[PDB]
């Protein structure tokens, strides 16, 4: 029954399918995220 | 102006946002009963800002 | 507030809130409005520290009514966040009461402050 | 609740016996009752049972 | 090519003076901290300070955060853009997570983190994020070796963190963002 | 009423020595000091209880 | 395994099969209205009279219940037991009753639905067989006395193990224990598949759809620490809010705004996800009261993320769509609101998109900036685009009046961007 063959309605569903990790860690934001501090003791 | 000196405008330019902590929405249940959806959404936005 | 009476200056307030911070180390200090009202009726209160910026101010005005009967000195430090931090308690405290213990090491420094409070009266 | 009332009723009484100006609308008192209702509906939501 | 420096002196009772050193020392302004009875330390931050100083004259930048210690854990954060108006300013957030006398208030060189430490109780460094004024919750854990923290310091450049103790061991960290 | 004044001031000191005993149990870090006279009092550490 | 484990597994499959008389007097005795002694002494014929008389009242309130009197509430459907019928026929009895509890769940405060479902409880055994769609349809009435009765019958499924201490309890199940339900990652996957089933029939009511979000907000709230837990959470929540925006109903769309804004402040989503969400908010935005809530999302969504490309120009398909549903005059009446929300990081992405795409209306692009006090880096990042535009666009006098606004405020900022790119004397020579 199924085949794949204004903005659309499914724009939120499609980009959720095409990504697996949702938090913006790729940015190198230069702003510091609250409550979770990446630290490594030397 | 230096390239790192541009980014200190980008650091200082942000403003404080009130966070979402674990006890911030647990009082909303006492006013679900027969309220319109418009006047509930402002009662979420009044907590977040 | 204009309802505030004798309100200590910037100078004496530093002396009063230092004795408060040393009486809370000796645990000689009852805390809050509803407990400073107790030590007046028992008569074990040395004097009464109160805040001025409490909103509404009328919730602690009975202590100047009560101290005039029982002849116990009282002043107003200006801000309740100040007297809170000097009392050792996270919450703001709007009235603090120094109890009477004659064995106290800080007895001399209380009566120095007490004389300055009766000076304003 | 019998603490929180007798605290806030003592807050409400001194505004009534000892304020020479009265707004006379229960404006402090309705601010007092909303604090107890926040205290009450907090305290009913918490329960001793295990889930 | 031109800048003026400013002293910010603290009365013990909590009165903040603002001397300026470029012209001869006159008060610019006074303002009392809201509350703040037994006050130990102030340090300003968000720009060039004595811990994260400048290199050339153009690098000198006006600070943005001001923090006021206490002898009862109270740190008071002041936004330096708004607090310079009213001259009895309301601080942004009253940080009270520590339980003893503040003894080290240093900022990050970018002005995003506020250390606060107490030399009284062991293991008492707390980091405060800026501008959100939220204490970080993950670090420091219980098993994070600090000791009685007596001397905290940040790097100017690499984002490192050096924390002293009383035992003598300067234990070093790395803020992995920077 | 001479005796009541002798009764009460004796009875207050029973509370004053009981209230000091009751305040040893609560929290905080206490210091055992002794005066040079021999009387024992305590000095709690400067620490804002939460 | 053992013997008594396997031999209690047969008991679940025959939970409804009346075998002894005492087995019948335990199953038939439980119901919604009558107590345990008076329930066991009455026929199905007695119950069908009260149901079919009540069900005709519900057909008058709305005509949708008229169909069930042809199939489930018909007089011929007294002789049929579930247990006698085949496996294909039972799934149709489930798909009728699953279609029934959607229409029933809305009129649940009313007395006739209590007498209506009870025959569908006691004859069709829905308090044993399908108690998920019985409970998920009626999960929002937890304070009411009718849900306390519903707890006093049901053997609870393995997914509803949070309510298992409130079965036959005195006091109603409290509000936090409803959150401990929704905190599970599996119980949400029902309440997605219940809701996407409930939207397709377009019978989602206002009090129900509040209690969904008022739990879906709190699940984000209780998990605001564990960044791993949130990372596995939004395939559940955002796929609702995607399908919750596809609704014709204006009331369902405002619920999607509550979940989106709450999750966006709790977790910084990617730029591509926010631009994805901003299209679906734009695309199905028809009614009046859905538009006001929708604007405060994009107002708030653009401030949640922060990074490189924070203030990027909007894409082409996004921007004209935003001009289609939101007017440039209506965005100005929005900024003049005395609520005055933080519109700060979005409009500097909105203004740059005007500068590249449309360019016909830069009278507005002045009046935008008088109404909002912007940030420091934003004004520089705007003025770089206009100076690029100053060279390229066939030179225009209203563009000169825009820089006159920046000769008024932050003169050195105009200079420092010109000293980064181009000459100081050449810009004033250009106009």
């Amino acid at each position: 029954d199924e085949s794949d063959s204004n903005g659309d309605i499914n724009a939120l569903t499609k980009i959720l399918s095409t990504t697996y990790n949702y938090k913006d860690t790729l940015s190198n934001s230069k702003l510091l995220p609250p409550k979770k501090l990446d630290i490594v003791r030397l | 102006e230096d390239e790192e000196d541009i980014a200190l405008e980008f650091i200082n330019g942000e403003k404080k946002d009130k966070l979402v902590n674990m006890n911030s929405f647990t009082s909303m249940f006492d006013n679900i009963q027969n309220v319109q959806m418009d006047t509930f959404f402002d009662r979420v936005m009044k907590v977040l800002t | 507030n204009p309802k505030a009476f004798p309100l200590a200056d910037a100078a004496l307030t530093q002396q009063i809130l230092d004795v408060v911070q040393q009486a809370a180390n000796l645990r000689q200090l009852k805390k809050g409005a509803n407990e400073a009202t107790k030590t007046l009726n028992r008569g074990i209160s040395e004097f009464i520290i109160m805040a001025a910026d409490c909103e509404p101010i009328e919730i602690l005005l009975h202590l100047p009514l009560l101290c005039e009967d029982k002849n116990v000195p009282y002043v107003f430090v200006p801000s309740r966040v100040a007297l809170g931090r000097a009392c050792g308690v996270s919450r703001p405290v709007i009235a603090a009461s120094i109890t009477t213990n004659d064995a106290s090491a800080i007895k001399t420094q209380i009566y120095a402050v007490k004389d300055k409070i009766e000076t304003l009266l | 609740i019998a603490r929180v009332l007798a605290a806030k009723a003592a807050v409400s009484l001194r505004y009534d016996a000892l304020a020479e100006d009265r707004d006379d609308s229960g404006d402090i008192g309705l601010e007092s009752r909303a604090k107890v209702e926040n205290r009450l509906s907090q305290l009913e939501g918490r329960d001793l049972r295990t889930t | 090519g031109k800048f003026r420096t400013i002293l910010i002196a603290v009365n013990a009772y909590g009165e903040v003076w603002e001397f300026d050193l470029n012209k001869n020392g006159h008060v610019i302004r006074r303002w009392k901290d809201q509350g703040g009875v037994g006050i130990t330390k102030i340090q300003v931050g968000g720009g060039t300070t004595t811990t994260c100083p400048a290199l050339q004259i153009s690098k000198i930048k006006q600070n943005r955060w001001l923090a006021v210690g206490s002898e009862s854990g109270f740190v008071n954060l002041y936004d330096r853009n708004n607090a310079m108006t009213s001259s009895t300013p309301t601080p942004v957030a009253a940080l009270d997570q520590l339980t003893t006398t503040i003894s080290n208030l240093q900022f990050s060189p970018d002005g995003q983190i506020l250390c606060m430490a107490s030399r009284a109780v062991k293991d008492a460094l707390r980091l405060v994020h800026l501008p959100s004024c939220s204490v970080f919750s993950n670090w420091p854990t219980s098993g994070t070796p600090l000791g009685k923290v007596t001397s905290v310091a940040f790097s100017p450049s690499g984002g490192l963190l050096a924390v002293g103790n009383e035992q003598g061991k300067v234990r070093l960290w790395k803020l992995n963002h920077y | 009423v001479k005796q009541h004044l002798q009764r009460e001031t004796q009875l207050k000191q029973v509370q004053q020595r009981m209230d000091a005993q009751r305040e040893l149990l609560k929290k905080g870090s206490k210091k055992k000091i002794v005066d040079s006279s021999g009387k024992i009092s305590f000095k709690w550490k400067k620490q804002r209880k939460r | 395994s053992s013997l008594s484990d396997q031999l209690a597994q047969v008991a679940s499959n025959n939970a409804t099969v009346a075998l002894d008389r005492k087995r019948r007097q335990k199953l038939h005795s439980a119901s919604l209205i009558y107590n345990s002694k008076t329930a066991a002494t009455q026929d199905y014929d007695f119950i069908f009279e009260n149901a079919s008389k009540a069900l005709e009242e519900l057909s008058q309130i709305e005509p949708k219940f008229a169909i069930f009197s042809r199939t489930l509430f018909s007089e011929s459907s007294i002789s049929l037991d579930r247990n006698v019928q085949t496996k294909e026929e039972i799934k149709d009895l489930d798909n009728a009753i699953n279609a029934y509890l959607l229409l029933a769940s809305s009129k649940w405060y009313l007395a006739p639905t209590l007498h209506a479902t009870e025959w569908l409880v006691r004859r069709f055994q829905i308090h044993v067989k399908n108690t998920e769609m019985l409970l998920l349809s009626t999960l929002n009435y937890y304070q009411t006395p009718v849900f306390k009765r519903i707890l006093s019958i049901i053997k609870l499924p393995p997914l509803f193990n949070c309510l298992s201490n409130f079965v036959r309890s005195e006091k109603p199940p409290t509000a936090l224990t409803m959150i401990k339900l929704f905190n599970d990652m599996d119980f949400l996957k029902l309440y997605t598949s219940y809701l996407d089933q409930c939207i397709k029939h377009n019978a989602t009511y206002t009090n129900q759809l509040l209690f969904t979000t008022c739990c879906f907000i709190n699940v984000v709230a209780f998990n605001s620490n564990n960044d791993e837990k949130l990372n596995q959470l939004v395939p559940i929540l955002l796929e609702i809010s995607a399908k919750l925006l596809a609704s014709k109903s204006k009331d369902c769309q405002i619920a999607a705004h509550t979940i989106l804004v709450v999750f966006a402040t709790a977790l910084p989503l990617k730029k591509t996800i926010i631009l994805a969400a901003m299209e679906t908010i734009l695309s199905n935005l028809d009614a009046k009261e859905a538009k006001h809530s929708a604007l405060l999302t994009i107002c708030k969504l653009f401030q949640t993320l922060k990074g490189q490309g924070n203030v990027d120009q909007l894409p082409s398909k996004i921007f004209k769509l935003f001009d289609s549903k939101f007017d440039t005059v209506s965005i100005l009446t929005f900024l003049d609101k005395e609520d005055k929300p933080v519109c700060d990081k979005f409009i500097t992405s909105y203004t740059r998109s005007i500068a590249r795409y449309d360019r016909s209306k830069l009278n507005i692009i002045l009046s935008l900036l008088k109404k909002i006090r912007l940030e420091r880096y934003e004004v520089r990042l705007i003025i770089t685009d206009l100076i690029y535009l100053s060279e390229i666009l066939e030179d225009k006098s209203q563009l000169v009046e825009l820089f006159e606004y920046f000769i008024s405020i932050n003169e050195d900022l105009v200079l420092k961007c010109l000293k980064s790119l181009g000459l100081t004397g050449x810009x004033x020579x250009x106009x």
